[PDB]
């Protein structure tokens, strides 16, 4: 039980950038 | 008890946040906002 | 060129409507959480307990709990219920006025509320006092060595027409 | 209707509040990390709500604590939800607060005009942690009970007042009913009043001095 | 696998609805 | 057991979407 | 052997501390692992894997003196209502994975406490359990939620028999204080190799000990050694290991409504962002902010 | 684009504020409808939803009844108490432990009085502080992980 | 010392508070009866204090309630004092509040600018009375138990929601553990938060509008 | 003698207040040291001392363990619930009772909206109100005493 | 009689409802009073008075038929540790007040439950009890505080004997429905005056009742009366009454410290008022308020 | 239970207070304070 | 039993004195 | 138990005037 | 003519001093109220209870509670205490490091703390582990059929010099 | 009787201290 820890770590770190990028995307497609 | 999912979320979020804080601090060092400092 | 008041209020209705949805969804389980869990409502009710919340045994009751018996037993809904050669009905002891336990008097053949002085039959019909309706009735059938109690569906054998607690 | 609003406006003075509210502005340097304190508050509000809810079924007694928790999980409608939310939100509150502290510190926002806001915040952190310690052992399971039993010993070390402090915190010479009682009072009475007072200060200062400047 | 697909799909669908709703509401001159 | 996976997926989706929505709504960061 | 656990410790293989009774005789510690799913739907067959790894090319001391391979065994403590899946509810893939495994319950009705006796340690480094989750819908003391799973895994021979006497798979000390005289290696008619000892020195005592050969010797001849001097070597190459895990007996309806609520949240969030955008346009036009 | 109001640098009351470190609610994007009404709900609902999601997918465990005569194997507090717990189980001197414990909040209370030596906010403009912070952070995470492992392999994390 | 006060003054802005406080005046028509509201507050503060104190020993459980009260009277140092004060001050609070109402009414002070202050006050009175009802039965003696058992029936009369309201207030179809639990939550958690919010309003309005005029 | 500040009737902000019913904290004796610091403690300590005195001289009774099978003779709530209790045990119609009960706070909530027909404060200047109040007061005290006595002798107090 | 209470109801004269068992046989109700002090110090003799008033010139029906005076009797239930004072601790004034009273306890060790059997109702309209308060200082389950006192007082003859048969001091109804035939007044050899009855009418039943003379008659002759028609009068001129009181077993030290604290409060109040006066002088001089 | 001391204090204080209120109201009717009404 | 009387007396004294002190300190009523 | 009630009533009514008078007294002796 | 600053501060000290007295008097009982009532400290301690908080009987203990007995018993201060032909001393089982109950191993003739691995004697002296001092000792004398326990006043028979818990 | 005397006396004594303290403190020119 430490492959699951690092799984949660990686994801909660990485999903932010996906959210960020996806936020950035929506801003471009609106004409900021 | 050591909860792997929780601990992961803790370690994960502590790192991204510390990272984004330094990133944000930098952004304003290389290009100061009005009244910057 | 720029959204007018009509179109802003329409965005308000659309937007805060959806937010209200989230709120109501969150509020649904909460409202329900406060409503007490069901009293294991599978049958019509189950077993009668004594003064300690154990269980009455019909073998030990008829052996030693009053000659010309009328003894208080925890019945349906926790309610203290009188059991009167075991009788096929229980008499709920909560006097219909405000809810005092009604002690039995064998001498006068009546239950008398000591709170404001209302009286009942050997069955439980009101004869006087401020108490409006008559004492509630249940089914009292023996299964195993214990007394099982269920709620009185059919009409009152003392009023004639359908019960007030039915 | 007959103008209900003007009635309230005339004595509540809504307009001044509205004017005051819409007179505030959020500067460019304020990013997403400036949400962390507010998120900490959200977590606590979730604690307040679900915690209150649980006091309608939880019983702070060695005979009844454990099985009331069982009762909440198995029998109470959405009991399991209420409790799991309280469990997770307890953890999130402490996490977000740490993240908040990071943002405060790496943003220099604790300086000259604002050190009482930082001092109150540190107190808030000790309070929050105390909520955690106390709540943790309320189920009176093996985990929570043995977590109290170790910490309750710690204060003994202190030279003159140590045993007294320990006895006060545990309600006698050892963990037992008195300990659960005190912990329950702590978790559901003392700590919610204390946190409300220090949050009230924390926020009043913030509102008084506004956010700190750009970095 | 199903995880990855479902994730991308859920976000695609909702980015869909975000965009769709942007232009859709612009079209009716609400935005 | 597909529902069990979609369950965890939805957590990861709100998390991501919550960030997206903040970034979008308040123009960055 | 797992069946000796249930012989000596009939009630449960778990002591109130969470220590598994197995460790009372399997005195060395090697790592044990478990794979369970994080969640399972009710009335569903799923796989629990118990891993008992050891160096396959290292060998152990057998009962006599030999150098033989080792066996794996495990106890799996599942939550209430959980139990080994009926054979006709196990798919094929899973059947092939399980091998020749004789799941027994620890006792009558203790169906969630699952013993798995000796298996050749070279095909069963990992043991696959087919388990059937219970169902709250038609059993009133099974409820959805998160419950512990305890796991006890062993490889290699033990150290104590049910009777209480040591095995040939451990250390041997010295009896009393003093110089050892003769390390003779006599034998009976039945069992093979044995080894004697003697002590003495100063006014009093002439006592002796016999060691069941199998371990090794590391003693020279004649030393003024006290009470409990290691005169053996440790032959043990196995060990016992414990773990805990958690499983969520989950309800699909809970998760369905969650997905629904999550979707409502995301919609509401779009709505609010779009509403802000409308206000941003109004503010640009009518400068009054 | 966005909505923006620039600092009115002609208003002596704002100037006096800025001078004192605080005029920063006076300019930017409007705090009201924009932030408080439109995005705060987003953050509220979002954090609420993450919590609820975790609560459904990974509900609370109830343990086993407490037993005063049987100590568990593994006996931790909650994660945020790991670093403090680590300190507390590895120093032989009990008093010393209590003090190091007490020193976390008391030390933190002193931070603004120690770093008032300058008016810098940016961490890149204060490398001594950023270093000390990073050092403590890393030591904390170190002691935190340390608590989950056996004592004998903790002050090294079992890696050297 | 180095001027500690000027430190606090500079960020707390004490001087403005001091100026604000010493800018208020009490007019001639304000007599001793204008103390009654403040005395009501004193009584409640005494309730808050002694009530808190009692949560460190009281146990809201049918097995333990009665005898914990016994424990407080007989064994706890000054237990008897704490409890008797709480008992008497409960009664004094309700008395003084009535006296307060008399003064408000026979002084016309509830009029035009001030009717929300009166409305909040009526709510305060219902809240206070609720404290009383709930606390009264916490000892789980014959008196308190039979006081719940009568009132718990009352809401049944209401046509559609009556049984639900009754079930909510008593935690099921009849008085028992659930009733004590809810009452304990009411008395020590809900009612202290509710009274604090409405007192907070009540006082804020008073402070906003000042006392009413001379009669 | 005393200390006194007269209403500055030249200040338009005070005037605007007085006009609205509220400028009365602006004149009189100083609220601070005089009242708040010097006499408030007097009232606080005095009321505290009366309560403590009563608590010592007449301590709380503990009853007898509750018994679900035996109703006491005499079964009252606390004194301030006597009038409401009286109403509640003497009306045959239960619903009617609940309503009369509910009507105490709801009725009182309406008082300022009913008596806003004038701006009089003095009771001698409002004889209709003073009468109605006295009437209710007396009816309350009547119903209060009524609750301590047997039902049959209550609606007359056992005097006629 | 108070001793019949303890015969039929041995455990306690008080039922769980607070009803005193006396009322099970003394069926009419007259007023009873008590005088106890509000507080008493420990180890102190004090006076409890129980008042059982009745109209002294009205007379009752005796066992036979006569018209005799009535007797008083009472049970006094005191708190734990309380008990009748030893004779050598009762002062003289009090001795003269008590009269010829035989305090008995209700049972062994039930010393705080005090029975007082028949006393001539003309010297004992009020009964004086000398009671000794207990002492927390040297008895560990006696504690300072406020406790109930229950009192049960009766005057006049009862209505039911321990055996369950009625006395001659009540009413007498009719047995069945129908016209009464003869009210004959026969007698046995032992007891004196008796009175017969008969009924009947319509197909079935010829039953009869006998009334022990002493009450009175109010019946004519021959009436179609149903089951339970009052054919007597009620002779009873007595009755039983209950009260409750409270007593504070007080501690002098508590009260001492109270007086001390009260004094401190009053001093502090003077101080504050005088301090205000100083400020009033300062404000008059330096106009700055 | 009917507590005579408490009830006395209740009845006592309700009366004195009602009395002093009317007294005080009168005092200002027969001699109005500045701004009286 | 004199102390029992002085006890009640002190209640009546603070009550009276409390009024006196208010009346004195704030010049009447 | 109603002689004690009226005792408490009379006293709590009457002690006020004693307090009032005594307050008035102190005011005269100070020179108001 | 008018009191100066010196005389005002002197009135302040006199006046608010007395007020502070009242406060302290009121605070005295409160502080004390929170300090838990004394654990009936008449003797040196009293009777030992089993796992249910009843009472141990020496007749039923020696009959059936381990051969070569070492059984956990609720002792002084609630503490789980080992009782070892009944031995005249009890061994407190709370390992001196952080307070885990120390299980007994008959095989190694030692108590071993499972928390961080500290060990003790057949008497209770530390041999290793992080635990500083040795396990506490009490008096264990039989009176009636029950075990009475009192605190160890005199010097340690295993250290020599006066106890740490004495 | 003792009640009445003690009451009058307690109040007399404290009116004493009130007055005494008034003039006493006036004398030392504190008031
Ligand atoms: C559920 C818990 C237990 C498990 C999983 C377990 C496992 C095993 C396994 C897999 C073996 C065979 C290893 C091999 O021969 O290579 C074995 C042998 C042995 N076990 Fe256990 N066991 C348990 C309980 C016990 C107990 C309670 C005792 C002592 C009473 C014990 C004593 C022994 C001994 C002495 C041997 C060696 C037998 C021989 O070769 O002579 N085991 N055990
Ligand atoms: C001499 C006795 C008292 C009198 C004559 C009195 C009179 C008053 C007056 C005139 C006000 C309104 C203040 C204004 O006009 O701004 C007020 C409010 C208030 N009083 Fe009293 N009072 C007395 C005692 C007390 C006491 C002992 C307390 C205890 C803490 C207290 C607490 C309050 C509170 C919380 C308010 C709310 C309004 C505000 O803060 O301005 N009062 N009182
Ligand atoms: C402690 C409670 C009781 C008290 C204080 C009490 C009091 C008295 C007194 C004072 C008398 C004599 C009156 C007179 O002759 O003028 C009396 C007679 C009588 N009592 Fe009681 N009694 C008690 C219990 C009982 C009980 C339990 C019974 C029924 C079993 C009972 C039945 C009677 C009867 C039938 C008489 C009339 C005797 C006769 O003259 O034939 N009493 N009682």
């Amino acid at each position: 039980m430490s492959g699951e820890l690092l799984n949660a770590a990686l994801l909660s770190f990485g999903l932010i950038f996906v959210g960020w990028a996806l936020g950035a995307l929506l801003l471009k497609i609106q004409g900021a | 008890m050591v909860e792997p999912l929780l601990s992961g979320i803790v370690l994960g979020l502590i790192v991204v946040t510390l990272a984004g804080l330094f990133y944000a601090a930098y952004k304003q060092y290389k290009r100061p906002n009005e009244l910057g400092g | 060129d720029v959204p007018d008041m009509g179109r802003r209020q329409f965005m308000n209705l659309l937007t805060f409507g959806t937010v209200t949805g989230v709120a109501l969804g969150a509020l649904y389980p909460v409202v329900n959480y406060f409503i007490p869990p069901a009293a294991g409502g599978a049958g019509g009710g189950t077993t009668a307990k004594d003064e300690l919340g154990n269980d009455v045994s019909v073998s030990k009751f008829l052996e030693s709990h009053n000659v010309g018996d009328r003894t208080l037993v925890q019945g349906l809904k926790g309610d203290p219920t009188y059991i009167v050669a075991i009788t096929d009905y229980g008499i709920n002891a909560v006097c219909t006025h405000l809810g005092c336990v009604v002690p039995w008097n064998a001498a006068e053949n009546k239950f008398k509320c000591p709170c404001h002085g209302s009286q009942y039959d050997a069955t439980g019909k009101v004869v006087r006092g401020p108490a409006p309706k008559s004492l509630a009735l249940s089914h009292a059938k023996t299964e195993n060595d214990k007394i099982v109690l269920t709620s009185w569906t059919e009409t009152d054998f003392r009023t004639g027409e359908e019960p007030w607690w039915s | 209707m007959a103008n209900v609003y003007d009635w309230f406006e005339e004595r509540l003075e809504i307009q001044a509040i509205a004017e005051d509210v819409t007179s505030k502005y959020v500067p460019p340097h304020v990013n997403i990390f400036y949400c962390l304190g507010g998120i900490t508050l959200v977590c606590f509000l979730i604690q307040f709500a679900t915690g209150f809810a649980m006091t309608f079924y939880y019983k702070p007694t060695v005979a009844e604590a454990y099985s009331s928790v069982q009762y909440i999980m198995n029998e109470v409608n959405f009991g399991w939800l209420i409790r799991s939310i309280h469990r997770w939100s307890a953890s999130m509150m402490v996490l977000m607060m740490i993240l908040h502290v990071f943002r405060v510190y790496l943003t220099g926002g604790f300086k000259k005009p604002r050190e009482l806001t930082w001092v109150s915040g540190v107190i808030l952190a000790v309070i929050t942690v105390s909520f955690g310690v106390t709540g943790y052992s309320l189920p009176w399971d093996q985990v929570g009970y043995w977590a109290v039993k170790i910490v309750s010993g710690v204060p003994e070390a202190i030279p003159v007042v140590g045993v007294l402090i320990s006895d006060l915190l545990r309600g006698g010479s050892s963990v037992g009913q008195a300990t659960l009682t005190r912990y329950y009072s702590a978790h559901t009475f003392v700590l919610p009043w204390l946190i409300a007072v220090f949050m009230l200060f924390h926020f009043l200062m913030i509102r008084k001095q506004g956010i700190s400047g750009p970095l | 696998m199903l995880a990855i697909v479902a994730y991308i799909g859920f976000l695609a669908l909702f980015t869909g609805i975000a965009a769709g709703l942007l232009f859709g509401l612009r079209s009716a001159k609400i935005l | 057991m597909a529902i069990l996976t979609l369950g965890w997926v939805s957590l990861l989706v709100v998390f991501t979407w919550s960030i997206a929505m903040v970034v979008w709504g308040r123009n960055g960061l | 052997y797992p069946f000796w656990a249930q012989q000596t410790y009939p009630e449960t293989p778990r002591e109130p501390t969470g220590r598994i009774v197995c460790a009372n005789c399997h005195l060395a510690a090697k790592p044990t692992e478990v794979e369970v799913p994080q969640s399972v739907l009710p009335d569903t067959v799923f796989k629990a894997v118990v891993k008992i790894p050891y160096d396959t090319s290292v060998q152990q001391v057998g009962a006599d003196g030999s150098k033989v391979g080792l066996n794996v065994g495990a106890v799996l403590m599942l939550p209430e209502g959980f139990k080994i899946a009926p054979e006709d509810r196990i798919p094929e893939e899973l059947k092939e994975e399980i091998g020749d495994v004789y799941f027994q319950p620890y006792g009558e009705d203790k169906d969630n406490i699952v013993i798995v006796g000796p298996l050749p340690g070279e095909q069963y480094q990992e043991i696959v359990f087919p388990v059937l989750s219970p169902n709250p819908a038609n059993d009133k003391n099974i409820h959805f939620g998160k419950y512990s799973v305890h796991v006890g895994g062993n490889r290699g021979r033990g150290q104590v028999y049910p009777t209480g006497e040591k095995s040939n798979n451990n250390l041997y000390s010295a009896a009393a204080t003093g110089t050892i005289s003769k390390i003779a290696k006599q034998e009976g008619e039945d069992g093979s190799v044995k080894y004697l000892v003697d002590i003495k020195t100063e006014s009093g005592e002439v006592v002796s000990d016999t060691i069941p050969a199998g371990p090794e010797l590391i003693v020279s001849e004649g030393q003024a050694v006290t009470a409990g001097d290691a005169l053996t070597n440790n032959p043990n190459v196995g060990g016992f290991g414990q773990l805990d895990a958690e499983i969520v007996l989950q309800d699909a309806n809970r998760v369905g409504w969650l997905i629904a609520f999550v979707a409502l949240v995301m919609l509401a969030q779009v709505m609010l962002v779009l509403k802000k955008k409308q206000v941003e346009k109004v503010q640009a036009a009518e400068m009054n902010f | 684009m966005a909505t923006h109001k620039k600092p009115d640098l002609s208003d002596p009351t704002l100037r006096a504020k800025l001078a004192k470190g605080m005029g920063h609610n006076y300019y930017g994007e409007p705090a009201w409808p924009n932030d408080l009404l439109y995005v705060f709900p987003i953050v509220i609902m979002g954090s609420f939803a993450c919590i609820v999601a975790l609560a459904v997918l990974d509900p609370a465990m109830t343990g086993e009844p407490a037993n005063p005569f049987a100590t568990p194997l593994e006996i931790l507090p909650e994660w945020y108490l790991y670093p403090v717990f680590q300190i507390l189980r590895s120093l032989p001197n009990k008093l010393l432990g209590v003090l190091a414990m007490a020193s976390v909040p008391l030390g933190l209370i002193l931070v603004p009085f120690i770093e008032n030596v300058n008016k810098f906010q940016n961490p890149f403009r204060r490398p001594v502080a950023t270093t000390v912070f990073l050092f403590g952070t890393l030591v904390t995470l170190w002691l935190g992980i340390g608590a989950a492992l056996p004592l004998d392999k903790s002050l090294t994390l079992g890696l050297f």
